[PDB]
């Protein structure tokens, strides 16, 4: 019952931890799809300028 | 009593195949939907330029 109590809590937390860190994945996906948008945008600029 | 063990275990299995299920046509119409987000975009910026 220890042994499932611990490797239970131990689930728990990694699997909370690297949900945050999937959370970030997210978030620098996002950002790094706005910044692909910018260059686009840019490159725009650049051909018409 | 059995037989109503036996029934609810039926009940429960057609319940999870129809979890699973859901759960993979989520997946799939959650990466469809950002794959049409994504040409949306593409097409959208190109129209703009």
């Amino acid at each position: 019952e220890e042994k499932r109590r611990q490797l239970l809590k131990q689930l728990h937390e990694h699997e909370t931890e690297l949900e945050d860190e999937r959370k970030q994945r997210a978030l620098a996906a996002a950002a790094k799809k706005k910044l692909e948008v910018d260059v686009k945008d840019l490159e725009s600029q650049v051909d018409s300028v | 009593t059995k037989e109503r063990q036996q029934k609810a275990e039926a009940e429960l299995k057609e319940l999870e195949q129809k979890h699973t299920q859901l759960c993979e046509e989520k997946n799939l119409l959650q990466e469809k939907l950002q794959a049409e987000t994504e040409l949306y975009a593409e097409a959208e910026e190109m129209r703009v330029r």
